[PDB]
């Protein structure tokens, strides 16, 4: 009846809005059907493969009098040399570059290391990074794609951590000293990025309401500025104790900016951001792709800038932390735990954040080896050592969770392949139970059981309850356990080397399990490292 | 040096009225008043202010996270970039907005209850030498807005 | 493309516009002929210049001692380019051409060496040949483009029909919706599906077909010279390198000629060349009174039909930005505001056209003039993404122009950009009306109490505060529990009356009865949207007493009329009450424009619910008055309606209704008096309900 | 034909005066349980408005609507589910949920039953006029 009268009224217009645009398609206009037909073969077809080419060209062009391409390499010289107030586009650079730039298990890889050296010097023996470097010195702050293709060739060139061309750079910077050249690294430094999460609202909302070319937000080209730490880094691989002193001091100009405390208070900025999106993210737990895929970005982001971080003071030139000493740094690693810490409760639940989970542990991991090389210069009680106890103390609820965190998955691998953990519900094929599974863990003298509610998050949640006795315990197994080792040597190194700190006893044992966990795995000797000192490692 | 949770302080103003470099302190008194009013400090040789009124306890100061969390149901240090909770160290009460005029302003006085933006004002360093992201220092300039009126601390 | 290749193409169809040169005219023709040049016999001199060249290539062929101006770049480079230039104008058919190809080819001319400006200038002449060889490559792929989607077409939507038919079509939930799509979306898996029916096999042919002598040579030529004559003047050896690139990168030349082209049909292609022609000539005076010329020519592009069909394409002209910045070449007079006109005209033809305006408020904006800041608000002016895609420190620029006005006029035109810049669709974007504020908190502008201090003591200081009443009832949180079940927007929403009271019957009662034609509804919607019924009465007959009569008073009151039947309509939610039917009927008896008297005459039988039940069924007497009168057809449309109100207020009915029973005889007597004679065929039953269950210039 | 679009265009034409608004289009895709955007809504009408009063006429809307496919008859097609003279009772509660509607047991167990004049426990091919 009434049902009736709603059915029809559907019916009917869900055929006029049918009758709207269904059979309307590129129906009429055969010049815009024409037309778009172009535009989608554009936008498709060209876009291929011919790229094999550039660097046979590049050994046509290294041929006998001067090469050409030192012909070439000379103009762009030239080019740079001029004094235009400003920089321009000039896309054959935006060419010429990106082509040498494309032009770069244990035998053959020493041979394509040769080959790709080979390469190296067949571009730089015709003096081609200090173009690079004059064009980097040339703009100020300007961010232009000028600057992208410049940075890409600077890496393409440095690849390997060549000596060959620290040196030439170095030579080059002495001569013709240039405090406008790291003027222009910090200026090229200093906006450079950030992502700016009320924009993501704005685009969020506008994917609530436009159904639209996307993905600027991240960070305004984040990507150029992972090249420009890569290339700080790839500058200073090798330990050139030399030149990270000269980072540091930048003597022979009439000024000095220390461009390692640019970095630092650059990430500090990183951090900022990111602990704010978590402040955002603190409450509704579930996150669509597109806020993880600007996780995985600044993600990417903060690991390379935290290898540029180590490279300045792997090799340990006292100068670097020195300055690091005095650093805003480590309250920026105590938000990044306090970030940590809460993200990986939430991140540790479903199929879908495992990976970003990944992108988390392996930050973290090589975050906590930046402080690893930070450390390795102390004496008897570490004065930067009790800068690290001291950063450790405030720091302590988070340490809290991650030590439990560790735990979880820790006396998973444990108890794993016990018949009392084993062939508790079944002989074993990975499907086991549930509460068996979850009774004979309990049962084994060892879970409050909020540990298992977590490992009840989901552990299979596949129809039948009974988990992958392997699959997800091997998820478990090793993929957190690397940095628990790392921070394992680390708190030892403090708590050997400078003893006789109260609190950090406390902190020793007050997760111990996984120390004496993994006394099967360290190892550790005694050496003098070229300071006649006793330099345990 | 810096300033964390659960020290004690005063304010000040200096205000120079008619050119003088009046030492005005802040002062609210509770227990029958519901405002805040000033107090000279200025001459302290021969009329010593009374410091009760004038003592305030940072009880808390956080950012927008916990702030929300907070509005959503020992030492942490003091940043540019947070509104913290203030008390009032006599009387116990919590300086807030105080939702009349008296022009178009809003009133200052005490309140009990910390529920509500009227208990929180955020920091600013009124300088670029400063900014957001540290620890305030001792004897800093700063820059107070409510977060229910969202005026400064005028 | 191709025989089973040489650049003497005979057909090009591309377009390259005319020259037909004046004459020498040495008569009146002084500033009218004007438009060429004099001019003379050419052809004369292109056989010439063959004669010339392979002569002196010959004479050339010893390099003597000899040559005419000294030397060969005395001799050769004011030929080269003489003949170049005159190589550009479109002429040398073919045959021409291929003896002079085979100067150059012979496959010698290249193979002569030759000096440094030469090879500068020989240079360009094969990079010309390239353009009209990747036209002849683009020309190519346009025959192969007109029967494909003519047989593609002819293959899907026919068939995506009989899919569909084979389904049904009234259902679509995905099947239909598999090609239910945007155009080129449509367009986009089509394509792309041959990328991971046969006919793909033709493109798969055609992009192999398009892949691929002169690109051999023409990089060996170079390195002739790169190798072994180490070379000054770098623009020329910038130069080399183009081609050479060009030469490796074929493809990407394709890639950014693809949005240039474009297909029509035949008839339209008059007023491309006009327009074409009258295009470039704006193009050619952009090197310079300066701006009269261009003046007539800006409504041609306007006057044009072919204007609106093919928009993307003057888009893909960025002819718009070529009047830009020839606007920005003006800032640095008076004809300024016509390409202004034309601009915010421009942009608004549609929503991509604005869209690529977008960028240029950033300049625009710094541009006040007293007009530019019209085009600045024009591409901004409606759309929703748009407005998200704004940023806020402009707007601080905005009302950095309204930090100065400490007096005046001239900051009346940000507030009306900026009521663009934060409703855009009768949608107020919190966003934007969240930063609004903020500034306010730092800028001010007993204020409100100026306003009829302003109404005897130039007129503008009364409309520029009313804009400013606009905008920020234009800025309301939200216009329901959105707004209330929400955070924040209330902390403003108190910001939005601890600066304003009620205070405003200085404007709302006052110019509602003497600026009043509009400035009273810019009250309205403030009280509306920020601020039951006891502001009836207490805002009673505030205007709705002498507008309601007033209708043979013709005439800024009768333009007032329809623009406050905006707001009756909006309250439409003891003893006033028949004041306000007082109000109202009397409105109904100048409504005994019109579709807006039918906006406020929706505001009529709403009434009729919220209607002390008794006044309703007296006051309906008074349309008894004319209820009789009706079969003033527009009175009997509303008496009609009105009918049905004492059909509803009978369940409280049960001194009027015995004659409404002698008013019903009337109503059978209206029917004794004779579709539109169907609006009464209800409404008797309505007399009939009436009653019925209430019996249970005058 | 005639009737049928005009039956179509009313139940579209929600102001009543042959000119369709672009918000009366969303009007309904909202209730028919789409979300579209202005910005796309005006687009689903300028292609169709040819006649460019900014709105869509009805001889625009007709012709349109006319090479398309009576409405009825398929209208019972969604109704109807095999052929066997009657459309059953699980097999009406079954043609709801193509337009996504829910139902329960009771409500239309009556709606079958107050048009159920004949009483023969099923809905007939005769009763789509009757409660029609
Ligand atoms: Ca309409
Ligand atoms: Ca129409
Ligand atoms: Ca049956
Ligand atoms: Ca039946």
């Amino acid at each position: 009846k009434a049902v009736w009268h709603k059915l029809l009224s559907k019916q009917r217009k869900r055929a006029v809005v049918a009758c709207f645009r269904m059979a309307p398609l590129y129906n009429l206009p055969r010049h815009r059907a024409v037309n778009l037909f172009l535009q989608g073969y554009e936008k498709s077809w060209i876009e291929t493969e011919e790229h094999y080419f550039e660097d046979k060209l590049i050994e046509d062009l290294a041929k006998p009098r001067v090469d050409p391409l030192h012909q070439l390499i000379l103009l762009f010289s030239r080019t740079a040399l001029t004094e235009k107030c400003k920089l321009e586009e000039d896309f054959l650079y935006m060419a010429y570059a990106d082509i040498m730039a494309k032009s770069c298990s244990f035998e053959e890889k020493e041979m394509e290391k040769q080959k790709l050296l080979y390469q190296q010097a067949r571009l730089h023996d015709r003096g081609a990074a200090e173009m690079v470097l004059q064009t980097i010195s040339a703009s100020k702050g300007e961010t232009g794609p000028m600057v992208a293709a410049t940075l890409k060739l600077g890496i393409a060139i440095l690849n390997g951590g060549n000596s060959t061309v620290q040196q030439k750079m170095l030579e080059y910077l002495k001569e013709k000293k240039d405090v406008g050249f790291f003027q222009s690294l910090a200026g090229l430094m200093q906006s450079c990025s950030v992502l700016d999460l009320n924009a993501f609202e704005r685009q969020n909302k506008a994917e609530g309401l436009g159904m639209v070319g996307s993905g600027e937000k991240v960070l305004q080209d984040d990507e150029f500025t992972c090249d420009l730490f890569r290339f700080l880094q790839l500058l200073c691989e090798g330990h050139n104790s030399d030149f990270q002193n000269y980072l540091r001091t930048q003597t022979g100009n009439n000024t000095t900016v220390n461009i390692i405390i640019s970095t630092v208070d650059y990430l500090l900025r990183v951090q900022e951001s990111i602990s704010d999106f978590y402040w955002y993210y603190s409450g509704k737990d579930v996150i669509d792709e597109q806020g993880q895929r600007n996780f995985s970005k600044a993600i990417q982001v903060a690991k390379q800038v935290f290898n540029t971080l180590t490279e300045y003071i792997q090799g340990p030139c006292t100068g670097n932390q020195q300055s690091l000493a005095h650093s805003r740094l480590w309250d920026a690693v105590v938000g990044f735990l306090h970030v940590f810490a809460h993200m990986q409760m939430k991140l540790s639940q479903d199929s879908s954040q495992i990976e970003l989970l990944k992108e988390l542990m392996d930050l973290q991991k090589d975050m906590v080896v930046m402080l690893l090389s930070m450390l390795e210069g102390n004496v008897v009680n570490g004065t930067i050592g009790k800068q690290m106890v001291d950063m450790l103390v405030e720091s302590s609820n988070n340490v809290e969770m991650i030590l439990k965190f560790f735990d979880m998955f820790l006396k998973l691998k444990d108890l794993t392949s016990s018949d009392t953990f084993k062939e508790y519900d079944p002989d074993g094929k990975g499907v086991i139970s549930k509460r068996d599974f979850h009774k004979a863990m309990e049962s084994h003298k060892h879970y409050t059981q909020s540990e298992t509610e977590f490992l009840l998050s989901c552990a299979e949640t596949d129809e039948n309850e009974t988990l992958d006795y392997e699959e997800f315990v091997k998820r478990f197994h090793e993929p957190a356990k690397d940095i628990g080792f790392n921070v394992a040597v680390l708190l030892t190194n403090l708590s050997e080397h400078m003893p006789n700190d109260t609190r950090l006893q406390t902190f020793l044992e007050l997760a111990e399990s996984v120390l004496n966990y993994f006394q099967p795995f360290l190892g550790r000797i005694e050496i003098m490292g070229s300071a006649k000192r006793i330099e345990r490692v | 040096q810096f300033l964390r949770t659960d020290d004690e302080v005063v304010l000040q103003c200096t205000a120079t009225i008619h050119k003088e470099q009046q030492k005005l302190c802040l002062a609210a008194e509770g227990f029958g008043n519901r405002l805040c009013f000033l107090e000279s400090t200025s001459n302290s040789k021969n009329v010593p202010p009374d410091l009760s009124i004038c003592t305030f306890v940072l009880e808390q100061s956080l950012s927008v996270r916990a702030l929300q969390e907070m509005l959503a149901n020992g030492h942490r240090t003091l940043l540019y970039g947070h509104a913290i909770l203030l008390r009032h160290s006599y009387s116990g009460m919590y300086l807030c907005c105080l939702s009349t005029s008296r022009k178009l302003a809003f009133d200052v006085g005490l309140q009990e209850d910390t529920t509500g933006e009227a208990c929180w004002w955020t920091i600013h360093p009124a300088s670029k030498q400063r900014s957001e992201g540290e620890k305030v220092r001792v004897g800093d300039d700063l820059i107070l807005v409510s977060v229910s009126s969202e005026r400064y601390l005028h | 493309l191709f025989p089973d290749g040489l650049p003497g193409i005979g057909l090009s169809t591309s377009l390259r516009p005319r020259m037909q040169f004046s004459s020498p005219s040495f008569v009146s023709i002084n500033n009218e002929c004007y438009q060429y040049s004099p001019e003379f016999p050419l052809d004369i001199l292109k056989a010439k210049t063959i004669q010339m060249l392979t002569e002196a290539v010959q004479e050339g062929s010893l390099h003597a001692r000899d040559p005419v101006g000294g030397t060969t770049e005395f001799l050769f480079v004011p030929l080269i380019k003489l003949f170049y230039t005159l190589l550009i104008m479109g002429i040398f058919h073919n045959e021409d051409l291929k003896h002079i190809l085979q100067l150059i080819e012979p496959s010698g001319l290249l193979q002569m060496k030759l000096p440094e400006p030469v090879k500068l200038q020989m240079c360009l002449l094969l990079q010309y040949l390239c353009d009209c060889q990747v036209r002849h490559r683009i020309e190519a792929i346009v025959a192969f483009s007109d029967d494909f989607v003519a047989k593609l077409q002819d293959n899907q939507r026919f068939r995506y029909n009989e899919v569909m038919q084979a389904l049904n079509e009234c259902p679509c939930p995905e099947e239909i919706r598999d090609q239910l799509l945007d155009f080129h979306e449509d367009l986009m898996t089509h394509c792309g599906i041959e990328l991971d029916l046969t006919i793909r096999g033709r493109l798969l042919s055609l992009v192999e077909k398009v892949t691929y002598t002169l690109q051999q040579l023409i990089s060996e030529t170079m390195v002739r010279w790169a190798q072994e004559s180490v070379i000054e003047d770098p623009e020329l050896v910038r130069a080399m390198f183009v081609l050479l690139h060009r030469q490796y990168d074929g493809i990407g030349g394709l890639v950014r000629a693809l949005p240039k082209t474009y297909t029509i049909n035949g008839v339209s292609v008059e007023d491309t060349i006009n327009l074409l022609a009258s295009l470039g000539q704006i193009r050619s005076l952009l090197s310079v009174e300066e701006e009269k010329l261009m003046i007539r020519g800006l409504g041609d592009i306007m006057n044009n039909k072919v204007f609106y069909q093919h928009p993307n394409l003057m888009r893909a002209l960025g002819m718009h930005e070529t009047v830009m910045e020839v606007m920005v070449n003006v800032l640095g007079p008076k004809m300024v505001a016509n390409c202004c006109r034309f601009l915010c005209y421009f942009c608004r033809i549609s929503r991509q056209n604005q869209k690529a305006m977008f960028d240029h408020l950033s300049y625009l904006l710094e541009n006040s003039s007293v007009t530019p800041l019209d085009v600045a608000a024009a591409s901004v002016m409606d759309n929703n993404e748009l407005a998200l895609a704004l940023r806020e420190p402009d707007l601080e620029k905005v009302v950095r122009y309204l930090a100065g006005c400490g007096l005046p006029v001239e900051g009346e035109r940000y507030l009306d950009f900026l009521r663009f810049a934060v409703f855009c669709n009768g949608e107020s974007v919190e966003e934007n009306a969240n930063v609004v504020v903020r500034l306010l908190i730092r800028r001010p502008e007993g204020l409100l109490a100026a306003m009829e201090e302003a109404i005897k003591i130039g007129n503008a200081i009364m409309t520029f505060y009313a804009a400013l009443i606009d905008l920020l009832g234009r800025c309301a949180p939200e216009m329901h529990l959105i707004h209330a079940a929400k955070g924040e927007a209330i902390r403003i929403r108190s910001i939005l009356r601890s600066l304003i009271p009620l205070g405003d019957l200085v404007g709302v009662i006052s110019i509602a009865f003497q600026f009043c034609p509009d400035h009273k509804a810019a009250m309205v919607l403030f009280l509306d949207r920020v601020y039951v019924q006891d502001f009836l009465l207490h805002l009673l007959e505030v205007g709705f007493l002498p507008d309601l009569r007033a209708a043979a008073s013709l005439t800024d009151m009768a333009l007032a009329l329809n623009r406050y039947l905006c707001t009756a309509v909006l309250p439409l939610l003891l003893f006033a009450g028949t004041e306000h039917h007082a109000s109202l009927i009397d409105s109904l008896l100048h409504t005994v424009k019109g579709c807006s008297l039918t906006k406020a005459q929706r505001d009529s039988i709403e009434v009729c619910l919220l209607s002390r039940p008794s006044m309703m069924q007296h006051l309906l007497r008074r349309l008894v008055f004319d209820v009789p009168l009706l079969n003033k057809m527009p009175l009997k449309l509303l008496t009609n309606h009105y009918e049905r109100c004492w059909k509803y207020y009978c369940l409280p009915g049960g001194a009027s209704e015995e004659e409404l029973h002698l008013s019903r005889k009337l109503f059978w007597g209206i029917f004794d008096a004779l579709y539109e004679q169907e609006l009464f065929k209800l409404a008797l039953p309505c007399l009939s309900a009436v009653a019925g269950a209430l019996p249970p210039n005058f | 034909q005639i009737a049928e679009f005009k039956e179509a265009f009313s139940l579209f034409d929600k102001d009543g005066d042959g000119t369709i608004t672009t918000k009366e289009l969303g009007t309904v895709m909202r209730s028919l349980g789409q979300n579209p955007t202005e910005a796309e809504l005006q687009d689903m009408i300028n292609e169709v408005d040819a006649d460019g009063n900014g709105t869509i006429d009805f001889p625009e809307f007709l012709t349109m609507m006319a090479r398309k496919m009576e409405e009825i008859r398929e209208a019972f097609r969604v109704f109807d589910k095999d052929g066997n003279g009657y459309i059953s009772a699980a097999e009406l509660r079954h043609v709801m949920t193509n337009l996504g509607e829910k139902l329960t047991d009771e409500e239309v167990d009556e709606m079958i039953r107050e048009a159920d004049i004949d009483g023969d426990g099923q809905v007939n091919y005769e009763e789509f006029v009757q409660m029609m």
